[PDB]
This record gives structure tokens, sequence and C-alpha cells, in this order.
RNA sequence: CCGAUAGUGAACCAGUACCGUGAGGGAAAGGUGAAAAGCACCCCGGAAGGGGAGUGAAAUAGAACCUGAAACCGUGUGCUUACAAGUAGUCAGAGCCCGUUAAUGGGUGAUGGCGUGCCUUUUGUAGAAUGAACCGGCGAGUUACGAUUUGAUGCAAGGUUAA
RNA sequence: AACUUGGGAGUCAGAACAUGGGUGAUAAGGUCCGUGUUCGAAAGGGAAACAGCCCAGACCACCAGCUAAGGUCCCAAAAUA
RNA sequence: CAAUGGUAGGAGAGCGUUCUAAGGGCGUUGAAGCAUGAUCGUAAGGACAUGUGGAGCGCUUAGAAGUGAGAAUGCCGGUGU
């Protein structure tokens, strides 16, 4: 296969999801991470367990 | 945020003043601060399994004897580098502007006459590498270097 | 947006019609002269610009009223100022100043848009036979109500 | 002298040698088609017909069948970080009529 | 046809200046020059000499005599502003803008 | 590789500038503001073309009803008659015929009184 | 005792419909043809 | 990898202006042209400026000098407006001017209908709850290593190498 | 439709009406439960205006038609039935 | 033939910005930017013409990210009232 027509397997890579980008992509203010409490902050979350 | 200059005094107090709460003059909001997530020195490399480095060299070597692109020569004899004369044996054997020349092992002056015509490579027969036979439309490989390459990838 | 026709100032005719308010009850005589100078009787009615003909009422003193509000039925009014309430009854109004009785009937039938005043202003109420119009030639208009 | 047809979802009043704008039909540039449903014909002779008037058939010719003009329906709930945006264009014919029956 | 004359960084706040200039838009010469060297305001000054430049330009440069020239058009607009300060109370300080301005005349012969 | 957010911005903001053409004052030269107005726009404009299809209706109802009254009958009366009668025609239509051919309006009006 | 909210460019405008400085009292000056100052001496001449 | 709000704090006489008694803190500021050819003379003006002429491909490239946006400030005007109660739009529409990326066209809009910004935060906000004067630029889920799961791809009772 | 296994979550401040009860005073736009509905997260018509009431769930046109709650003298579409 | 209000949130498809690889192109007979326009697509957006502008820049496929701003009493710079 050529070098400027190829193609990579199908189903084999798909784009990442950004976050905190606009209303439309689904994640645009809190980033996915719901409102208030330590799950909305940075480091937040709890220890496993 | 930490590798900026200067950068460590309270810029004002918390309360009282009317302005925003700043803690530094080099936090990523300020201009002249640090930057957030950005570049690191970092490599890129990874690997695959064995066997699969050497079905992706045969499949670029089939492809290349699907689309009529391999010509076997039988060999070279170059005794001093002279790039005209490498220029014509390419032209006589209508080789197309980009291709890849294969030697058995390191051919001195067969080399050092390719160099400069532009859109031409040489590789040793074991220093084949795909990202070359893939650029290269067409190849000119010795026979020894072909019986070579037979031996090793199969 | 087809084929509605909108009536423009080129096309409109308007029309004068005298209604005497003896012996016609305030409210039902007030709709049906309200609807008229607003142009709800011309099938070439349209919302925005002003159809409908002009109105004269001459009697403007004959007019009954149903129940006692004769007494009651004050109307009131405000001059904006502390304390600056004043109030009349329906019955000094029509034997003092008739004339305002109906004019302020009818326009409270209106609407409070630019064209409600414009219409409202197309409204002439005296209050005795004799109206000073003869000029326009009015056209005898009587109460379908 | 006018006639009231029905087409698409919806009454036009028409009258020889006028350019109309209808739903989208079927037919292509410069062909002719006949309306069947025909409700009144009036003018000099009044035809009323009930549902429809037997008989009375309206024919044009077809031209420039196109798209109207892009009206952009957006909408938004306040506070609620939700929107949409789409574009829309009907299709529609100029149809000219050239007679009519009775 | 047209006579031009420009005084550039004037060193007059701008709203000041035009005060001036919206009683020769559109005057005659000589009227002109009598307004402004009666009015008894700080621009006059500055924008009789505008004036009389561009008349002067007139007649060395078209043949323009000056007893025929009408103030076409004349107006002015912003300049480079010099920024200062005035030390205030209680160790604040305020900002002064001394403004400027860019002088524009063009008188004309009403002809082509 | 940085890339620097320049000619997108700008772009996007004029293409909202240049469509709130013709607002009073401020709210056509500035953004921030002037989006706003463009999204409450085209909420209005998206109520708007449906209020557009009932205020046509009445008002092809107020021009029949005014119509019928000429000729003694109310419009209940009147639409009441057609539906007996089997007369399918639109409001719309009916308002152009009252205002173009009186005399079909009035033979129609006739074949609506007749179907009582 | 702070303004509530900017002036408009409307407004503003609005405002100083009447701020304007008016043409001078000028005459011309029977001597010289010059303008002058109405019941002012003529500062060209000298004259009255 | 960065291209002058970036990349050094510092592309430029920068650890310098500057600030502090002192430890210390700590900036802002690149771009005429190919060549300086950097505008001989004339005109107004005391000068700054300007306007011609000339240099140059270009001088709205004239030294604050490449491109030159927006806020903002002006000068013209085509259409409107001095009885009106306006989250300033939409929708319906006369009149008056204009004529295109020719398409069921552009500008303004008498008069009618409907209609209390946006964000955040909330049970609920036109809210007199919070946030933004306005424009522009910059400004927030990334990377390393490991686990888990899914997709893909080798080859499979085997698969795979690390230094 | 339901269930099982696995990957990813957000939610732990509720509100008003109707109805069965506690608490209060057969007080509260009160408070605590149960059972609907709605709002939350719902635009549209009615209730003058009016998150929770009544009717009804908006994919996008249309200057088409029929109706629900509410209505039909004028404001303001429809009976001065 | 059925479905298509929607917030925390899950899933999918995509539009754009810089850079790189290859292929194929455009450019003083005027690139990128900038400004205007009554143009095209379902949206993110894409072209075309005319002016200013005086040298670089598109397109196809694929790769990587300092990739998209309107709010943080955000920072810097301009300009208002
Ligand atoms: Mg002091
Ligand atoms: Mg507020
Ligand atoms: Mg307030
Ligand atoms: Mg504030």
């Amino acid at each position: 296969m050529k070098l400027h027509e190829l193609k990579p397997a199908e189903g084999s890579r798909k784009e990442r999801n950004r976050v905190g980008r606009g209303v439309a992509t689904g994640n645009g203010k809190t980033s996915g991470r719901g409102h208030k409490g330590q799950k909305a902050r940075s480091g937040g979350g709890v220890r496993p367990g | 945020r930490s590798a900026v200059s200067g950068g460590g005094r309270k810029p004002w107090k918390q309360k009282g003043t009317g302005r925003a709460r700043q803690g530094t003059i080099r936090a990523p909001q300020w201009r002249g601060g640090g930057i957030v997530f950005g570049p690191t020195p970092r490599s890129y490399a990874y690997k695959m399994p064995k066997k699969m480095r050497r079905l992706a060299l045969r499949s670029a070597l089939s492809f290349k004897a699907q689309e009529n692109g391999l010509t076997v020569v039988d060999a070279f004899n170059f005794e001093a580098p002279k790039t005209k004369e490498f220029k014509n044996v390419l032209s006589t054997l209508e080789q197309p502007k980009k291709v890849l020349v294969v030697t058995e092992n390191e051919d001195v002056n067969v080399e050092l006459s390719a160099r400069n015509i532009p859109g031409v490579q040489v590789t040793t027969a074991q220093g084949l590498n795909v990202l070359d036979i893939t650029n290269a439309d067409s190849l000119v490989i010795t026979e020894a270097a072909a019986k070579k390459v037979e031996e090793v990838l199969g | 947006m087809r084929q509605t026709f909108m009536a423009n100032e080129s096309n409109i005719e308007r029309k004068w019609y005298v209604i005497d308010a003896e012996g016609q009850t305030l409210g039902r005589l007030s709709s049906e002269v309200a609807s008229i100078l607003r142009g709800k009787n011309k099938v070439t009615y349209t919302p925005h610009v002003d159809t409908g003909d002009y109105v004269i009422v001459i009697n403007a003193s004959k007019i009954e009223f149903t129940g006692n509000k004769e007494t009651d039925k004050v109307y009131y009014r405000h001059s904006n100022h502390p304390g600056g309430i004043k109030s009349i009854t329906a019955g000094e109004l029509r034997r003092t100043n008739p004339e305002r009785l109906i004019e302020n009937s009818i326009k409270g039938m209106l609407p409070s848009t630019r064209l409600g005043e414009k219409q409202g202003k197309k409204l002439f109420v005296y209050g005795g036979a004799e109206h000073p119009h003869a000029a326009q030639q009015p056209e005898n208009y009587e109460l379908r109500g | 002298m006018f006639a009231i047809i029905e087409t698409g979802g919806k009454q036009i009043k028409v009258e020889e040698g006028q350019e109309i704008f209808v739903e989208k039909l079927d037919v292509n540039e410069g062909d002719t088609f006949t309306f069947d449903k025909v409700l009144f014909v009036g003018g000099d002779s009044v035809k009323v017909g009930a549902p429809t008037v037997e008989g009375a058939t309206v024919t044009a010719t077809v031209n420039k069948q196109g798209r109207g003009k892009k009206i952009t329906v957006f909408t938004y709930k306040r506070r609620k970080n939700s929107k949409r945006k789409k574009g829309h264009r009907q299709p529609y014919t100029k149809l000219t009529i050239d007679k009519i029956n009775a | 046809m047209e006579a031009k004359a420009v005084a550039r960084t004037i060193r007059i706040a701008p709203r000041k200046v035009r005060l001036v200039l919206d009683l020769i838009r559109g005057k005659n010469a000589a009227e002109a020059i009598a307004i402004l060297k009666l009015t008894n305001k700080a621009s006059s000054p500055v924008i009789e000499k505008v004036l009389m430049s561009a008349l002067a330009n007139a007649e060395h440069n078209y043949d323009m005599n000056t007893d025929e020239l009408v103030v076409k058009e004349a107006y002015a607009n912003e300049g480079p502003t010099l920024k200062r300060f005035r030390p205030r109370a209680q160790g604040r300080a305020s900002a002064i803008n001394k403004r400027t301005s860019h002088i524009t005349i063009v008188v004309s012969d009403g002809k082509e | 590789p940085r890339v620097k957010g320049g000619t997108v911005t700008r772009a996007r903001r004029k293409k909202t500038i240049k469509l709130a053409k013709g607002y009073f004052g401020s709210k056509h030269t500035l953004y921030k503001v002037a989006k706003q107005q463009v999204m409450k726009s085209g909420q209005y404009a998206f109520r708007d073309r449906r209020q557009r299809k009932r205020d046509f209706r009445k008002l092809w109802i107020t021009r029949i009803n005014a119509a019928a009254r000429q000729h003694e009958m109310s419009y209940s009366r009147l639409m009441n008659g057609l539906k007996k009668a089997g007369i399918d025609i639109n409001r719309k239509m009916l308002s152009e015929i009252a205002i173009s051919d009186e005399k079909a309006f009035a033979q129609l009006v006739t074949k609506a009184k007749d179907a009582l | 005792a702070v303004p509530k909210r900017r002036t408009s460019k409307t407004r503003k405008n609005k405002r100083r419909t009447h701020f304007k400085i008016s043409v001078p009292g000028m005459t011309e000056c029977p001597n010289c043809g010059e303008y002058k100052l109405s019941h002012r001496v003529c500062k060209n001449c000298g004259s009255y």
C-alpha cells in the first residue's frame, strides 16, 4: 500500500474524548464530574477501599 | 508554575482590596506565568511482537512484487564512485523517479554514487526497513541480496 | 406568505354614520359602536391599519340604565397627587357633561395602542338631536343589537 | 375567471396567467401538471363543488423546482446549557397556469 | 478644485477643538477668518493657521484664488494621547490624559 | 507543537456581529451582547413561525364573520351550513371570495342557508 | 452617588445638543472693511 | 520545540528602569526600504506641522516608518422620528430609496400581534442572589509509570522477551 | 419487555397540589411519613400576570384542517343561540 | 411501519486550529492576513468575487497536540462613561 493512501485497520483506532470544551460535546461545564463534593475537585475522589 | 523566575510572594492581601485573590504573579492566568500541562520531554517509541515485524517486511516486499516494481539485477560492479553512471544504470533500467537500491553487503561505490541522485536511497539486505520499501515505487535487488533476503525473511 | 389581502391607505374608504342614543342602554350601544369604528364589519378588515368608519352619536342624554346604577357606578379618577382621588356618579355625568359619559365608555372598549387612540378620535358624541357635521354627509346607522 | 384548487395540504385561488408556489411535486422542468382536485370555479360562471366540482381540472406548466430560502431554526433554554441549531429549506415548485376547465 | 491643509498632534483635546470648527463649516473664507480671529477660545489661533496654510496652498499650487473659497469641510479627530498622573490623597494616584488633535481643513471653489 | 487561537475567534464573532445587522445602538457592534440578542431572536422566530399560522387563521375568521352579517347570517351558522352542504373551502379562500367576488359569496351563502 | 449604569452614546450625544459655542457678534468695520466685534474698537485699524 | 502577551526575568546596553533601610522583589520595550536612495527647491508658519515638486515598485512604506482588526472618536448623507409607557427582538406589513454571489433581491420602517438579558447557583431567580464597563490577546482533565476493561492485530497449548 | 455478566456514571438540599395519618392550634406557602401527579429536567393552550393547578409532551417547514381544558357583547377568534 | 422535549449523566458521529510524513498542487499575471458582499451544507463551518497586501499557502490520506472561551470581583494592553 502506498504511503500517501494508507488506511488503518477498521475499528482499530478511536478519537479520544476531550473534556471541558463547549456544551455541545456533552461534557462541557463540569467536565462530567457532577456539581459539588470531593468528586468535583481536582485530585479529589476518595482512596480505594 | 514552579520553573518560571520568581513568583513567591502573595501579590496582595487576601481580603480588603477589592481585587481578585491571587497567590503568585506566576500563576497560569497571569501574563508571564506557568504553563498548565503542556509538552514534557518524552519518547514516542513502542514495540510490536517479532513475528509481526516479519510479516510487515514480507508484506511490503510482496506488495512490491505485485505492482511489478522488483527488478533483480545480477551484480553492480562499480569500481569508482561516479554519479552520472548510476543515473545511467537507472534510466537504462527504466526505473521510476523513486527507487530503492539493495546491495549484498555494504557496497561503497554504489552508495557514494547514488547519494546525490535526488530520489534514490541505497540499503544493505539486512538494513531493509518498511518506510523505505513503501516509499520506493521501484526496487533493484542484487541476485546475492535477493537470496540473502529470502533466507532471513523466511 | 401567499395571498391574503392587506388594506393600505390607497384603498381604505371610511364612511360616516349617525347613531342616536335615545333609548339605548350604555353598554349595549357602546360595544356596537366600538365594533363599528374598529372596522370589524368591513369584510376588508386589517388589524394594522385604521380601516373602519366614523361615528357621530347624537342624543347622548336619553341613555337609560338598568338596575339602580343611577346612584351606583361611580367613576373614579386620580390627579397623581397625594390624596387626589375624585369621584362622580353616573347620573351626575348624564345630566352634566353627558357627552363625556359615552365618549369614555366607548374608548374603554378599544385597545390602548396608538391605533386605539387614532380610532377613538373618529368618534363625535353630542348631547341633543343636532350634530354640527352635516358637511361630511352622515348616513344614519341602526343599532343591530 | 378564478378557480380554486387543492394541492399538497392547502388550497390556492388561481386565474390563468399567474405564477404560483406549492409543495414539491414529482414532475420535472417544463412539464405540464394538471390538478384534478378543484373545489370552486367562480367569476362570470360560478360552480360550487360539494366536495369537488366534477370534471373541472386545471392545467399548468411547471418550471423552477427549487428550495426555499434558508430558515435557521434556533432554540435554547436558559441556564440549562441546552441549545439546538438546525437549518431548513422547504422545496417548492413555480407553476404557471395556462388553461382552466369547467 | 480642492486645497488641503492639516495640522497634526496639536496639543488641544479634540472635544475642545471641535467646538470652534462647528462654526466655520461651510462658510466663506473671509467670514471664516473673521470668526476665528474674533472667537475668544484657545483653539482658535491654531485653526486660523491651518486655514491660512490651505488657502496659501490653494493659491500657490492650483492658482485657486482666495476670494471664492469656502471651507468645504473641516473636522478634527483624535491624536496620539500623552498619559500623566496626579498625586491625589491617601497615597492614591489618578490619571490625567493630555489629549491631542489632528485638525483637517479643505477649501473648495465649488467647481470641478 | 503550540497552536495559537488566531483567526478562528475573529470569524466566529464577526459572523454574529454581521448577523445582528441593524439592532439598536450597542447591540450591533459588540459580540458579548450581539450573541445574546441573536439567540433571543432565534427563539422568538421559532415561536412566531407557529403563532403566524393562528393569527392569519383568526384574521380570516374576522373577515368571514364580517362578510356573513351583510347577509343576515352569523359565522357559526355559516360554517355549520357549509359543513352540512359538504362544501370544503378553507377560511383563507372564503375570505378571498368575499373580498373579490360578491356574487359568488352570496350564491354559496344561499347554498349554505339552504343546507340548514 | 455613583453612576448606576453607563450613559450610552445616544444619551451622551443627546445631552450635549445644547452644548455649543455661538458665532461671535461681529460686524464689518466702517474704516477698513475688516470684521470687528460690535461696540469694540477695531484691532486692525483702531477706529471708534 | 517557541516565534515577541510565546520562548530565558532578559531577542532590544536586563538582573537594567523601578520599588524597599535592607535582605530582597523586579518590569516594559523586535520589524522603513532592495538600496538610505532618509524627501534638492518652492509655498503657509516663530516653530511643530502641512501642501506641492522630487527619491522609490509602493511614501495612507517619511523615520512613532511592514501588514493595521475591534473597542472608541469624528465628517458626510439614503430612509426614518417631536401624543409617546419601549429586556429593544421577532412576526405581520404600507410608504420611500436602491439594484445582486438574480433570487420568489438589498436598505429603512408608519402601524398591529407576541415577548421581563446571559451565566452561576438553586426546590424555585426577570430577579432587588452572584459574576462581567467595553474590545482584543492569554487563560483549565495533560504526561510518565502500573492495573483493569473494551476494540484491533499477530499466533495459539502456547504466547512473549528485559537489561 | 425482563433477567444475568461486564465497562462508564450522576444522584444522598427536593417542591407544590390531591388524598390517608402523625406533630401543631381539625395554624402556616409549617414540619415528618404513606399514595398518585406535576415541576425539577417541559416548551404549547387556559388560569389577567403567576416552576408545581386544568388540558396537553415541541424532529423541521406551510398565510391548510379538526379538537381538549377554557370559552363566544367590546378589549379579544367564536352564540348579543 | 414506528420513533425523535429534555438537566446531572452515558453512547455515537462529526466541524474546525497548529505541526509532521507522503502524493498532488497554487503563488509579484499577486500568497497568508485584513474588509465588504444579496453564496453553499442539517450544525460545528465551507467556498467564490471585489478592494487593501507584498510573500508564502492550500488540497487528499494518515499521524501527533500548548486545538476551539463569555463570564473565574481572572492577568496584560488599549478605549470608553
Ligand atoms: Mg503621602
Ligand atoms: Mg443582576
Ligand atoms: Mg433592577
Ligand atoms: Mg459587578
